[PDB]
């Protein structure tokens, strides 16, 4: 099983290859170039070709909506035309699940002027919320990029957290129990705010 | 040769397959009118979401109806500019995904260039000719000397014709789409009230339409209002077109864009071509509104001249047609 | 400050660029190619040129000794000839410092037939030890690659942990207080066993 | 033109700069004899650590003594094979680091090819010629028809001469380096006891030396033993060399490698060239042991023929000289 996993949520675009249940390739670039300047030229530069993969994974956010729409459209087009499974994954869920701090876990990411966060307990979780300054109980989890933003009683900041790597490992697990993947026509970025 | 064309510049998701020997192999469109109707206009973010959602199902229908394999496509044509940038990127992403996957060249098309070439689908037009483009945010006259060679002659100093129809219908309270509704109320108009024609100076090829919502408020059956507004607009369009032929000496006129579907507009321009003896080309109505077949035709013209885009080509909200033609041809 | 950070400890070779205190580039490849087949050709492929950096960072392990010697020699040669600072960093220290599990922390990595581990308390730490099956108190920390190996009372496995990214962030902090870096002639892989 | 040469194939870290017009511009070596001495031989892992530690300080000395800038180097020469692979990779890494940094070509050299060309540093030798290479794990005869064109004629079926010296000295209890110690005890030998010469069949160009540690045990002053062993070894080397000249008809002989520094060997071969009238080339002793100048000279020969290595070139513990020459020339 060889999976191409893509993350276009932030200016640190990144993609991974998952094989034998592990990351065998990861490319991560923080760029001010526009998403369509980078894609698909960056794939050609790294000799990444969609026909070489058994399955695809893609972040649906939270993240910047235009760059999410662009990445999701690349991947859906490849997965649908090649008849290959595709798995979506969620950034804040990965941040909570992969960070071994105690509950409650408050992963958060900033997109434009909004700080989006979500609250994870052991057996339940909230919707994605928009931070307004509220005092929050528990452990904030974010990225070094957002180190200046404090949520919860304590904060942990990942120096780096390439969502495409974690999403690809998750997709690998997902496809063991659901080999058909998720419905390709239904993959959409997560929308928190209305249009 | 044949191309898959992609058009997502405004509020219609359009894919088509065109073969320059066999003609239309496939053609699929999905309008977003219903979803924007409650807002009284196109909402950019919502339009982008709709393109993202609808483009794959539309493609699936296009592939099942055309029965064509993507390996048999020679190049991908797509609209690069102008339009809503949040919608443009969806179609470009889709076009570049297929081009990279299938190792096919990319050929960019300017949306108004597509509208010009929508009449070539039915009948080739000799150069040079005049193009009146009347759709969306545009009411322009261009002198087309060759493919890629478009001289801007004049445009609207305020509202385009489409926006005028919407503002008038909303003014007297009516549905958002504006166009169809006024063309149907106008068919029922009995009396023709006079309205003032804005610019209308000798040799001036620009347009103004917002100076009509003023005289309209100075007022009667809503049918006579729709009828009177529609008559004044079409007359302004014709006179400006006539002046452009006299100023240039060119007696071929292409009339394109969504407003070119208006049945009264078609009467008045056809009549004038009969009375004045100039050649008139208006597309079938199915080609007056946004579609990807017209993108495919202009893409053929640009490909045949050896022009392809690099893989990192990026859409932009508004490159002028004249400049686009110089850059890309 | 632009730092090129290199990790040749394992078959997942990786390098990062650190700027403005953050990872702006990371390339991570699991390859069975030999270290000198990959270096320096992989740099040429990614347009990475030593003269473009202000400083260099390199892992001294623990890791495979030949591939560590090769990476350290690349970096020392560049840092010395260009007159640029260089910072070494240690993999097991990074694994402990960056994993928010409770103390004691037992990071471990496998190299050939040896499992090397180190014990971290809040204010002291052990030498790098060789695991022999002993029952250990505390939280084991390793990589998914080594998920089949259990140390301590609980285990945490990073899906991915590109040492060059964490080492580059550390080097960035290091150079704020010690702009001259570490002595380039003294940078050597960590040796646990004798020759 | 000029090259920086890198040699880390065994237990000496050697860097040199050679200019084909100006001669030696720099030359630095550091032996690891002291560190391996306690183990009675070269320990591979420890040797690799020493190269890693010593190569940068040696370079710093080379740059300060030569005063040359790396921008002025035309290409990097380096030993690719044969040798201890854990040591080889250190010099290759260093050579490839500089080549990539400074955008200079890479030119690989086979270590025994370096030994052949160590005499060209003092005097060019006409092709074809015979090479007796006596160093490390090698006691070989080659017919050199041109640069890169080496025909293997014979080699040792057990111990090389260097290993024989070490095994003999250890047999009668002495320091590890073996060579120097026996050459100095042998200078004090009075009586010459007879020892059996192994192969020594008509026209056979192979070598055997381990059949001497047997007759040695059948035994007297340790000085007479060293003297008798040394005489038998040198005589075996000479007779085999003489037979090779008669079998090939070629009367030019190059004698290279560390054992070529032995003062008794030099006497016997020089005498034979005087008595038989063949041309003999032995390098200055400073060039008999590993150095990078000989690597530089062979690197010049290969570069001048247009041969460079790709960036991903990988060392190997043991490509045969004959095959290496065909591959790389
Ligand atoms: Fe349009
Ligand atoms: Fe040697």
């Amino acid at each position: 099983m060889k999976i191409l996993s893509i993350d276009t949520s932030f200016s640190f675009i990144n993609f991974s290859v998952i094989e034998e249940e592990k990351v065998t390739f990861l490319h991560y670039l923080k760029s001010n170039k526009k998403t369509l300047e980078l894609l698909p030229k960056i794939f050609e530069e790294l000799c990444i070709r969609p026909e070489n993969f058994d399955a695809f994974a893609v972040s649906v956010g939270v993240g910047y909506l235009t760059s999410l729409r662009i990445g999701v459209t690349f991947v859906k087009t490849w997965a649908y035309t090649l008849g290959k499974p595709v798995v979506s994954y969620k950034n804040l869920e990965l941040l909570a699940k992969k960070t071994p701090v105690p509950f409650p876990k408050i992963p958060y990411l900033k997109v434009g002027s909004n700080v989006f966060y979500q609250i994870f307990e052991e057996s339940s979780s909230s919707e994605v919320k928009v931070f307004k300054g509220e005092e929050l109980r528990g452990y904030g989890i974010s990225l070094k990029e957002f180190e200046d933003i404090k949520l919860g009683e304590k904060q942990f900041f990942h120096d780096i957290f390439p969502f495409s790597a974690y999403g690809g490992i998750y997709a690998y697990e997902f496809l063991k129990e659901n080999p058909e993947g998720e419905n390709v026509f239904e993959i959409e970025p997560i929308y928190v705010k209305p249009p | 040769m044949r191309t898959l064309a992609v058009e997502t510049s405004c509020d219609e998701t359009a894919l088509a397959i065109y073969d320059d020997q066999k003609g239309v192999l496939g053609n699929v469109i999905l309008s977003q009118a219903v979803v924007h109707s409650p807002f009284g206009g196109v909402v950019p973010e919502l339009s982008a979401r709709e393109h993202t959602r609808n483009i794959l199902p539309i493609f699936d229908r296009l592939l099942k109806e055309s029965r064509i394999n993507l390996e048999e496509i020679d190049f991908i044509s797509f609209t690069l500019t102008p339009g809503l940038i949040l919608s443009l990127v969806v179609g470009v992403a889709f076009a570049k995904a297929l081009a990279y996957e299938y190792r096919k060249p990319l050929v960019p098309v300017h949306h108004l260039e597509g509208h010009i070439y929508s009449v070539f689908l039915e009948k080739k037009v000799e150069y040079p000719f005049l193009a009146l483009i009347i759709s969306g945010g545009h009411t322009d006259l261009y002198l087309v000397r060759d493919f890629g060679r478009y001289d801007f002659l004049g445009g609207t100093l305020d509202d385009a014709v489409g926006e005028a129809y919407d503002k008038v219908a909303k003014m007297l309270g009516l549905g958002y789409p504006g166009g169809p509704i006024i063309d149907r109320l106008a068919k029922e108009g009995k009396k023709l009230y006079p309205l003032p024609k804005p610019l209308m100076e000798e040799g001036n090829l620009n347009f103004s339409f917002s100076g009509l919502k003023t005289a309209i408020l100075n007022l009667v059956r809503k049918e006579d209002i729709a009828y009177s507004f529609q008559e004044t607009v079409v007359e302004i369009l014709l006179e400006k077109s006539l002046w452009a032929m006299k100023k240039t000496g060119i007696k071929r006129l292409v009339v394109v864009g969504g407003v070119s579907a208006n049945s009264r507009l078609r009467e008045v321009f056809k009549k004038a071509s009969q009375e004045y003896g100039f050649e008139l080309y208006i597309p079938h109505p199915s080609l007056s509104t946004d579609n990807a077949l017209m993108i495919a035709y202009a893409g053929m013209e640009r490909f045949k001249r050896g022009v392809v885009a690099p893989l990192d080509v990026n859409p932009q909200p508004n490159i002028p047609l004249e400049e686009f033609g110089r850059i890309w041809t």
